[PDB]
């Protein structure tokens, strides 16, 4: 393929500066486009440069269209947590009449900020039946690793960020949960 | 905003057997694409219409490949005798004619899974996990858990419904499935959500928490001889009211 | 030979049939064909890829291809209104020219039903004021609401073409910059009338084009014969005859480039 | 506008009875391209007939050139017959030996 983009994912935290880039081999006056794939949606086109020293910008995300270096690298001051999502470079050949040839795709995870941590694990009960439970890790900040499970029996998805947009808040959590009934939750997570 | 619309959303197929795609292009595109493309990687072109002519097909497209576009508009897409490897998103764009430098419009595509049984696709179980007091007290917030187990294939839609409405404030659900034995071709999978409210608005009995799983399963077209229900594409949901203590 | 011409030939028959091929040359010397029914180039010599990569001309040819239906539908498109104007046909002449130390030449022009219609300068699409009306609504339309094909257009003429025909011109420069020898002869047959008799000094196989066949009574040139046309040979030389009519008393001269200044001198009895 | 082929006829090599030459026809300043060109032994169509891709001049009309192995003998003859959209009737245009057919 002639659409070379960075490997992912980049993870960076809310604010900071985002580059993703991205190598091409093209002929001509082709065209260059960046699609973003937002999670549990279709593609989309994020922004495009049609012509040689053209700078596409959206929403803050800006992309130039450099001959002289072959690249196409995407810039974005300050990202947002919704930023969080696949960007795709892409080249239409055929002096821009031709179908998007796509990289492979970055992905980009932007980590609130969390000034204020209060890490804890909680026990939640199932609303049908007592005896079925889970393990919740929460308030913990953006750098804390969570470890994965070293039991079959035992499993701990990955960190997930939730916004509470009504009253300004964000916090990871991971989930822990088992078949074992001596399951305890202050064992799932490395303290 | 009428897109480009392609049906079926998903599709699981047992090994062996012939599929069909369409996809309606946005009206009076003269320019239809269709990509295929596995996760973890970007769309892959396989070919492409002007008006009703296949001017290009991929080099490396299939013999059971083939895509037909009769009078310029919708388009078909048949893969003859499927095989584990054609699992992925079948892709349909189109582009405006006569505009160089043209934004192509993808579809939502057709996901397509190749099983090498229908007997093993099974729908999930959901069940939601009420918030620990620990957590009032210490936060004054209040996370409900979601959990969909032993779901075949992988493929889920989690919402959240507070009060008869779907939300997506205050809700995260993990990225992807993980599965339920690693070491299996044959795994089964699990997905986890979670939705955080005020502690005060948990602890109103009046409030209605729904979490809601749109399982992709089997067609009305497909064969079924188990005494368990045929595991038709279907929702499956938990659901829960607050709680004073 | 300095001048790289792609042609295309559009004929409308019917809002059924319409058909469209081409070709690219240098002048008379063909390098390139269309295979239609793949909608691929033909390289008709070994050196016709120039300097170019196959991945360079594989992404030319799918936009010749597209190019190529898609002009021949847009035109069945606005013609289709009107059974009336069938058949027609339509040219296209687009390339671009080297002079040592200039810019090079670019063109793009067109014609329809055997008039100039239009063509490209600078950035612009001209009328021919010879094509009335149908040329200035057409130009209309493409300087209005085709500058995607007008970008496109510029581009292939005056970077993409100067670029190949000096790859080209570097690859094939034994063959196209070749000299080859021509074989001469006289013949004779009677006039059908005046003096009664024809002398007819020939030459064939030459190449490069140039050539100079004149009779001569001794050192002495003899004006008022016919200078035929030279003509081509399937193998890119050319042919030319020159005819004296004489009442039959009592020589053709053939000079050419391949000869080095050593001219033919053929005497006839 | 339509403009009628110009037919010129000649050997690529001096003709001499019983060695194989080529027999050249080059068809010029038509229009449409729309054209039917057959070589000609006794008035009888020659069946491996090859000629050049379309090509046209600086007026826009198109020119061609069609060619065959023949061998010219004392006695058998050799044309070349178009018909076209600006003729009424095929036009047969002899070779002959010494001048080719058509002038010009
Ligand atoms: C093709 O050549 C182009 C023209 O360059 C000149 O001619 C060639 C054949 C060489 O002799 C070179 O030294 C001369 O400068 C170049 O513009 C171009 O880079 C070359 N390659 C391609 C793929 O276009
Ligand atoms: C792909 C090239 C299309 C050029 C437009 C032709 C306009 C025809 C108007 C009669
Ligand atoms: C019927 C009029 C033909 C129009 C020819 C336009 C050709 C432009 C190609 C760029």
């Amino acid at each position: 393929n002639s659409v070379t983009q960075m490997e992912g994912p980049v993870t960076l935290s809310e604010e900071a500066f985002l580059t993703i880039n991205c190598t091409y081999t093209a002929y001509g006056l082709y065209s260059l486009f960046w699609y973003v794939q937002y999670p549990g949606e279709g593609l989309q086109l994020l922004l495009k440069a049609t012509k040689a020293d053209d700078k596409g910008s959206n929403k803050g995300f800006e992309a130039t269209y450099r001959k002289e270096t072959t690249s196409f690298h995407l810039e974005k001051g300050s990202v947002q947590v919704s930023d969080s999502a696949v960007y795709f470079c892409a080249l239409s050949g055929q002096y821009g009449w031709g179908k998007l040839q796509f990289g492979a795709g970055t992905q980009v995870v932007v980590t609130p900020d969390i000034q204020n941590p209060d890490p804890a694990v909680y026990q939640l009960r199932d609303s049908k039946s007592s005896d079925k439970s889970v393990c919740l890790f929460t308030d913990f900040d953006s750098q804390t690793q969570v470890s994965q499970s070293k039991d079959s029996d035992v499993y701990i998805t990955d960190k997930c960020v939730l916004d509470m947009r009504s009253m300004d808040f964000k916090s990871n959590s991971a989930v822990a949960w088992s078949q074992k009934s001596d399951f305890a939750c202050a064992n799932a997570f490395q303290n | 905003d009428t897109g480009v619309s392609q049906n079926p959303r998903h599709k699981i197929t047992k090994r062996g057997q012939n599929v069909t795609f369409r996809c309606d292009p946005i009206s009076e595109h003269s320019r239809l694409y269709w990509y295929r493309q596995t996760l973890g990687q970007g769309p892959e072109f396989l070919t492409y219409f002007q008006n009703e002519a296949q001017l290009e097909k991929s080099r490396l497209l299939s013999d059971r490949f083939s895509a037909e576009r009769p009078k310029g508009s919708f388009s078909t897409l048949e893969i003859q005798r499927t095989e584990q490897g054609d699992s992925a998103m079948y892709l349909c764009a189109s582009s405006p004619r006569m505009v160089r430098g043209a934004e192509a419009f993808f579809g939502q595509g057709t996901r397509l899974t190749v099983v090498e049984d229908l007997n093993k696709v099974f729908p999930p179980e959901v069940a939601v996990f009420e918030p620990s007091e620990a957590e009032i007290s210490h936060t004054q917030k209040a996370t409900l858990v979601c959990l969909a187990t032993g779901f075949y294939p992988d493929h889920v839609e989690l919402s959240w419904w507070v009060n008869g409405k779907e939300v997506h404030s205050g809700v995260c659900t993990d990225p992807q499935p993980l599965k339920e034995q690693p070491a299996l071709q044959d795994s089964r999978y699990a997905l986890s959500s979670r939705l955080r409210v005020s502690a005060t608005f948990w602890q109103d009995p009046r409030n209605h928490f729904r979490c809601q799983v749109q399982f992709y399963g089997l067609s009305e077209n497909d064969e079924w001889t188990q005494d368990r229900a045929k595991p038709v594409t279907q929702i499956v949901s938990a659901e829960a009211w607050g709680r004073a203590d | 030979h300095v001048s790289f011409h792609v042609i295309q030939i559009f004929s409308f028959v019917n809002q059924s049939w319409a058909r469209g091929q081409g070709s690219g040359w240098l002048d008379e010397l063909q390098t390139h064909g269309w295979d239609s029914e793949s909608g691929t180039i033909i390289f008709l010599h070994n050196w016709s890829k120039g300097n170019f990569s196959n991945e360079e001309l594989s992404d030319l040819e799918l936009l010749f291809r597209f190019y190529l239906f898609g002009l021949t539908r847009e035109i069945q498109d606005h013609a289709s209104q009107d059974y009336s104007k069938y058949p027609f046909e339509v040219q296209v002449k687009a390339g671009c020219e080297l002079h040592s130390g200039k810019s090079p030449e670019g063109f793009f022009q067109v014609a329809f039903n055997g008039l100039d219609l239009l063509s490209f300068q600078n950035t612009t699409w001209v009328p021919s004021p010879g094509c009335g009306s149908l040329a200035q609504s057409v130009c209309h339309l493409l300087n209005h609401q085709y500058e995607g094909v007008t970008e496109t257009v510029y581009n292939l003429i005056r970077s993409t073409c100067p670029r190949f025909l000096l790859g080209l011109l570097d690859a094939g420069k034994m063959y196209v910059h070749r000299q080859v020898r021509p074989e001469a002869w006289l013949s004779s047959r009677p006039s059908l009338g005046s003096g009664q008799l024809l002398l007819v000094c020939h030459a064939s196989g030459f190449y490069p084009k140039p050539v100079w066949v004149t009779w001569m009574r001794n050192e002495q040139e003899q004006l008022g014969t016919k200078h035929g046309d030279i003509l081509p040979n399937a193998d890119g030389t050319w042919y030319l005859q020159v005819i004296l009519e004489v009442a039959s008393e009592e020589s053709c001269r053939v000079r050419h480039s391949s000869l080095g200044g050593q001219d033919i001198i053929l005497y006839w009895g």
